[PDB]
């Protein structure tokens, strides 16, 4: 047995990745000997053997990556070199290309086939579907194949451009929203595609202090984990009354325990049911979705729709893990999204001019404070930004908020104003 | 002539199944049939059946090709993936539902499931959002797809059925970079180190950019060498985050024996019933044990099996703790509280705790 | 001989009314009879009435002598003060209670009251804990005794009767040292500055130890100026805490036109029903306007009135807000939210939010 | 009038501090004119005059204090000098002396009259009953009178010592406890007296990096505000079942809404009332006092009593305001309180050794971590100490917790172990 540890992971009910890898090189090496235009046929097996050794050694066998991209773009290709790069010569390079995904990961078969032929010619055959950020991951290629491969993606009948990496606008992503879902408060997919197009430059050519991510969720259920995994989370919401179908409720309440499962679970006691009628107090609704989740045949999001902007989501490095906090309580979402774009560009001009090296936006706001952030985006402070007012009196005051005094004149006289 | 650039992804809108296209943003309701099949009824009366399968995330292009052969047979040459890396099929004629379910098992061996119904209040464990591990990443402490295949074997059951009282997300990251949903999942597996980096003075002068290496350290354990032109590491201040090693190849902290996972718990993303919450470490360290990682799998199951056994309908892991407290959580899950679990990550500002990390507010 | 030292306070047990000494640690129950009057019943059958009066805290020795005569006449020569500086007498003869209250009212002008009754759920406003202000302190932004006097004149009826639905503590600190309980009070008045220090180089040199003055600045606003052996302030980083002036007389920042008080709300110390809580700023600033401070008094009463009009029985200010939210709180109190109230005090560690700042836990 | 602004504050129903000042001035001037032995007859009126100028200028007229004390002590008197000493010489010096109060502010008239007699002779006649930390305040005397005043205090039939100030143990204080209170879980007055006398030297002779405050509360209602106002908060609690008299509950049940006022207000749902019997699930009780507070004739703290110690409570400066957090879930409080004294002395030795200039114990624990603190007091980590476990994986490990490895051998070989 070539792989007496990876082998024992081809066993069991859950579909094995090892069998996915074993299958690939088996079919790439068979292809090559059939005269097929394959440039890395030993792709997966190079990877297979390196993986078996790492299981033995319980350590990685990849070393730091030398900068290598495509022509004209700064990002989208993650380099990688194997520290066994001569024992296993075919893993000397095993670079990944991040490929931009169609909004909401929708595909026709045509689109995917065209993707497959390119990677089988220029890559290892191994992919990832999908990446956490959203992109399709083409897994394992060499320095002098990236450019031809991208010429080919870019000459496909259904073409694919590169995703983003490094210090740039990452590939935006969006939940299925209006494609399949009846809670969708706006067209998540259109917004995501539009944004991705508008800021192509910003995505392909890193110039920023660090990376900036965007995710679009159609309702507060947040099916793309936007608040946790993007710096700028656009979460669908509504302002008027939840729409209630009163006969529909009655149906539900023939069998479903509406009192324990809905009333007693609403976080603000906003929803009441007396056996006869369902009442919602919308002044007391925080729009958590639960009641609509429970009874989608009865309850709908209200008519006056748009989205809340949560700023600053990020993994812990350097200053701690962030679930984004309220930046813009409500914003309209209609094409070409100029209200959203004004925000985005103001934040980026400011972040580029003020940010440190590898400082995420969330961390700049923590550094510079919310008053500067709000001034930049031209919005007023709003109680909804905080869970509670400050627990200490150490407030800054604008010099113009101060009453003119002998002391203020003294400060001006000295040049301390 | 020059290569075409700055053209972006293809338009989702032309890549939409005809029934989905026509009825776009005009749906009436969904209705889970049974685990792995969601009924969707348009406003126009139209009915489409969405059927969900587990995928390894990592996929051969031949499996992608074979997923397309099934796709022309059962869903008109149309399919999507979900945000958790499952694959969904768009069936019209609802007899065909079962045949597809069979064929997919027959071809790629991908189980139907990963669904839940809020209405009923029966929930399935869905796929595990994970990272790259030893397959491609050069700063892992654990391997992603293996542990993922190992957990999903023992728990497999929960995926194919609806045997849980509330939603449960499991997530994995293979280092402190914490890619994926790992800082906000009901159960999280986070690769850690336990060993300070021994600087390689020869590599630092040649590769590393000293001031930004030192500046990358969250605890200030790093200080430049004036002589010498290297970096020294105050062992007393290092908590093995591995960040210095990201910025500088001459700062390895790998120790095959003292690398492992921490298990974290109690995260939440959705707003429903209770506000979003970051994950909390509840098990400081479990070893790497290729190939099954039995000890990692044990604690995960045992943390899950004890919440399942106690939680009221819709009561997710963090909501359960809201109810019992941490005293009772540790008892019931059979876990040990040690000093490692008292937070001492100094740099994070108290004021973040006062910000509203949530869309939940009143107009 | 040499002077006696290290002898300590006289032993309290020798200063206890004989009925209190006898029944020490053997009480059956207390019963609030009427505002200002609490009956205590021992297991022996002894009954003692504890009668409470409000005081201005600053007392003339001649007042103390007057209270002594009263105590000799009605409480056998024994009395006590409370932890909010009210004064209490101990009466065995219930037919004498009213003669006492009337004699105190008449001889020293101190009102009977300052009690509350959790049993019936009816509560008085007690005394305001406050500091020295301009009477003795060198770093005050506001006066203490004038403001307390002004506020108590306006809320007087709340002291003498049980008119509020839950406990309400009001406290005052004349600067951000916060010398008392402002940081954990239902309503707290806190003196602040709004202007940065102007370094006086000659005084800093003569009298200030520079490194410990520099380290007293919470924001890093201060740096040493080696060349001139003094300190420089970065006004962009200064938020006028005054801490550098506590350390160093060459760092004054007082400005009589911009010094003032912030109003904070929603602190809680007791465990009953809900965990203790730090007070939070809801009015950034009000000016000093001696002798009556009408703007400040007006806001304190506005806040208290809105709370008392909507609170349920037992629901103290922070609990009221737990129920309704800050959005409705700012609306019902007629207060404006501005950026000042968004917390930016960076030095405090987030992990403090994860420590258990309370004696509520399960065994 | 000489004081038209302060005269305003003789109006209104609340007792007036200005009348207290005026009464003192009038009667001190009258005693001195009767030939009584009064050294500062003009002290009170000069305070009055300077206060009136302060009300007009809206600022303090006191300057930064020089140092002053009694012979043999380095704490207990706060020097204070008026910036108006030439205009108003009678307040050139106006030091306060802090006088240690009896536990729970219990006095006899004989004790108070001795204090009035000495203060009339040596000082302004003005006092605070009491200073926030608990002390009697003697407000305003001259440097030359401090020592002779202290000598009289100590020679009284009921003598009084000076309290704490500076970087010392401050005067401990206590709630009335068992003297009057049926909820007391330990002898608050006795523990306070005992700590006061045990640590006289630490109190009278500051030696520490900053101040340290101890406060004694007989039960979780915390009527001395210990958790906010002392570094070391000793809070009475119990370990066993609440004691219930069922007849007395029924007595309450006849008029009180037990369900809405007790049952629904319990933080943990521990207490139930079904119209005939009350039940307390004591394993679910967090001993908040609410039910006992509500029904003191019916419910009592359990018999197995002691205290919880909360550490670190302080005002904001420098690192922020602290309500103390659980250090010691349960300790016994019995004379001579050796376990409490052991904890204290361990903390003070550590803190004296590691503390920075003006660092409070709270801040030191933040700086060094709870692991070091717990080792210092020889206690083990407990879940009751946190509200939640850490929200990040950046944990320190003891070197002895690590599995022996080639890497650990490498660290030893280099002297990094
Ligand atoms: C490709 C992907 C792995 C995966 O399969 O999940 C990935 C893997 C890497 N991430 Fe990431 N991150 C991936 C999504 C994430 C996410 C989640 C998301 O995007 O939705 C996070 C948390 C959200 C966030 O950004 O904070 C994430 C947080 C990080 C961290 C820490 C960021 C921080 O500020 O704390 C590093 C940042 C760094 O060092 O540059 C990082 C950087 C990296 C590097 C470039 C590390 C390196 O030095 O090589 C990774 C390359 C591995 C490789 O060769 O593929 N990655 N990373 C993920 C995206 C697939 C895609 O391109 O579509
Ligand atoms: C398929 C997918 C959308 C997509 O691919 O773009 C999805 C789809 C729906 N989600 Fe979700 N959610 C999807 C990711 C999520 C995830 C986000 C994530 O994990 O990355 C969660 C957030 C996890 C968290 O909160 O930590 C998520 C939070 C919810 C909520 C919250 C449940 C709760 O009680 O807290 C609802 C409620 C419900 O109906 O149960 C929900 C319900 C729904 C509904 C029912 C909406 C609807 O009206 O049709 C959709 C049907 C799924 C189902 O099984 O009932 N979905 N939604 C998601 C991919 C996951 C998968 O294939 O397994
Ligand atoms: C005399 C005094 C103790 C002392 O040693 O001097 C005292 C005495 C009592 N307290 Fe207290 N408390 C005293 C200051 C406090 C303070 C400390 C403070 O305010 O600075 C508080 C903590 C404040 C906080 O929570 O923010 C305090 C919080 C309580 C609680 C909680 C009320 C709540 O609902 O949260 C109880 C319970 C109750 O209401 O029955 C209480 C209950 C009591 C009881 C009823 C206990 C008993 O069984 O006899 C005593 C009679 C109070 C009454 O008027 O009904 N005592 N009590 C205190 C006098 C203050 C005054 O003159 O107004
Ligand atoms: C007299 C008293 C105010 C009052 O009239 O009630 C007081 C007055 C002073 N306090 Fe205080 N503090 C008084 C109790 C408190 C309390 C509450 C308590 O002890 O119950 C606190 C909050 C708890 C704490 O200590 O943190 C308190 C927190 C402070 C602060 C902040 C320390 C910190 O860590 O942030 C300062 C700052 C300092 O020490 O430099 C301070 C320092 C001062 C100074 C010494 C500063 C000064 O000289 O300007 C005060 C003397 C003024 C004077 O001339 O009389 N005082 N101080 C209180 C003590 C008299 C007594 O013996 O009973
Ligand atoms: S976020 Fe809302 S709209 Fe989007 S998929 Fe989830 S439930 Fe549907
Ligand atoms: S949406 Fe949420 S908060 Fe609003 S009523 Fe329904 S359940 Fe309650
Ligand atoms: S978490 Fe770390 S190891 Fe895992 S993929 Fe992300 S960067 Fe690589
Ligand atoms: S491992 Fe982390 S803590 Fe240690 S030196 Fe590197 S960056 Fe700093
Ligand atoms: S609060 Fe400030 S002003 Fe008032 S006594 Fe304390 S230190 Fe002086
Ligand atoms: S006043 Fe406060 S913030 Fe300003 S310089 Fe001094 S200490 Fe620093
Ligand atoms: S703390 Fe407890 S024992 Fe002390 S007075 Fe208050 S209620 Fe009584
Ligand atoms: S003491 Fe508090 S927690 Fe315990 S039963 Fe009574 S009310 Fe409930
Ligand atoms: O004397 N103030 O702690």
């Amino acid at each position: 047995s070539e792989t007496p540890l990876l082998d024992e992971l081809e066993k069991g009910p859950w579909p094995s990745f090892v069998k996915e890898i074993k299958k690939t090189a088996e079919l790439m090496e068979k292809a090559a000997a059939e005269g097929k235009d394959v440039k890395m046929p030993k792709g997966a097996r190079g990877l297979l053997k390196q993986l078996e050794i790492s299981y033995k050694d319980k350590k990685t066998h990849w070393k730091h990556g030398g900068i290598v991209s495509v022509v004209g773009y700064g990002g989208g290709v993650i380099g990688r070199y194997s520290d066994l790069g001569e024992q296993i010569p075919e893993v000397e390079h095993f670079h990944t290309m991040r490929i931009n995904q169609p909004s909401g990961w929708f595909y026709s078969t045509k689109a995917l086939r065209g993707l497959c032929d390119v990677w089988e010619k220029w890559g290892s055959g191994l992919t990832n579907f999908h990446g956490s950020t959203g992109d399709i991951i083409f897994l394992g290629t060499r320095s002098e194949y990236l450019q031809p491969c991208f010429e080919d993606l870019g000459n496909l009948e259904i073409p694919f451009d590169i995703g983003g990496s490094g210090s740039d606008l990452r590939t935006p992503s969006a939940c299925m929203g209006p494609a399949l879902c009846e809670f969708a408060c706006y067209d998540t997919l259109e917004l995501c595609y539009d944004l991705t197009m508008t800021y192509q430059d910003e995505l392909h050519r890193p110039m920023w202090p660090y990376k900036f991510k965007i995710k679009c969720a159609g309702c507060p259920n947040d099916c793309v984990a936007s608040k946790a995994r993007s710096d700028f989370a656009i979460i669908g919401t509504w302002k008027d009354d939840i729409k209630v179908d009163q006969e529909a409720v009655k149906e539900y309440a023939s069998w479903m325990d509406i009192e324990n499962e809905v009333v007693k679970l609403c976080p603000t006691g906003a929803i009441k049911w007396d056996g006869k009628e369902l009442t919602i107090d919308n002044r007391e609704c925080v729009r958590c979705m639960h009641c609509i989740n429970k009874m989608p045949k009865a309850l709908k999001p209200g008519d006056e729709r748009g989205a809340t902007i949560l700023i600053g989501g990020k993994a812990p490095f350097v200053e701690g893990a962030v679930i984004g906090w309220v930046a813009v309580p409500f914003v309209e979402v209609e094409k070409p999204y100029d209200e959203i774009k004004e925000i985005l560009e103001a934040i980026w001009d400011w972040w580029d001019e003020e940010g440190k090296f590898r400082e995420r936006i969330g961390e700049l706001i923590w550094r510079k404070g919310m008053r500067e952030f709000l001034k930049v985006i031209g919005r007023e402070a709003d109680v909804r930004m905080v869970k509670a007012p400050r627990n200490n009196p150490f407030m800054f005051f604008e010099k113009d908020e101060l009453k003119p005094s002998a002391y203020t004149e003294e400060l001006k006289k000295r040049g301390m104003w | 002539e020059g290569v075409k650039t700055d053209f972006g992804p293809p338009y989702f809108r032309d890549l939409l199944h005809p029934v989905i296209a026509k009825n776009y943003g005009k749906w009436k309701y969904h209705e889970v049939v049974k685990p792995g099949v969601i009924k969707r009824v348009a406003e126009s009366g139209d009915v489409i059946y969405v059927v969900r399968f587990g995928t390894p995330r990592l996929l051969s292009i031949y499996t992608v090709r074979e997923l397309c052969d099934i796709a022309d047979k059962y869903s008109d040459g149309y399919l999507r993936w979900t945000s958790r890396n499952n694959v969904e099929f768009f069936v019209t004629d609802e007899s065909k539902i079962d045949d597809l379910i069979n064929e997919v098992q027959e071809r790629v061996g991908f189980p139907c499931g990963g669904t839940w119904d809020a209405v009923k209040g029966e929930y399935g464990l869905s796929n595990i959002v994970h990272t790259q591990g030893w397959i491609h990443c050069h700063t892992p402490a654990i391997d992603a797809s293996g542990i993922v295949k190992a957990v999903m074997d023992e728990l497999y059951e929960y995926f194919t059925d609806h045997k849980l009282p509330a939603m449960c997300r499991i997530s994995l990251a293979c280092c402190a970079n914490m890619c994926g949903a790992v800082h906000a999942s009901d159960i999280a597996i986070v690769g850690i180190h336990r060993t300070p980096p021994i600087p390689n003075d020869e590599a630092i002068r040649k590769t590393c950019e000293i001031p930004s290496t030192v500046a990358a350290c969250p605890t200030g354990a790093l200080k430049p060498d004036m002589k010498n032109k290297t970096i020294k590491v105050d062992v007393e201040k290092c908590m093995y985050c591995g960040n210095c090693y990201t910025m500088c190849p001459g700062m390895p902290l790998f120790d095959p024996e003292n690398d492992g996972a921490a298990i974290m718990v109690g995260g939440k993303l959705s707003e429903a019933r209770r506000m979003p919450e970051l994950s909390k470490v509840v098990v400081p360290w479990v070893p790497n044990e290729p190939p099954r990682w039995p000890t990692l799998v044990k604690y995960v199951k045992q943390i899950l099996e004890a919440w399942a056994a106690n939680a009221n309908k819709h009561e997710r892991l963090i909501e359960w703790v809201d109810r019992i407290g941490w005293e009772r959580f540790f008892e019931l899950t059979g876990l040990e509280f040690t000093q490692h679990l008292i937070d001492d990550y100094r740099i994070t500002p108290y004021f973040y705790s006062e910000f509203r990390a949530s869309t939940q507010f009143k107009w």
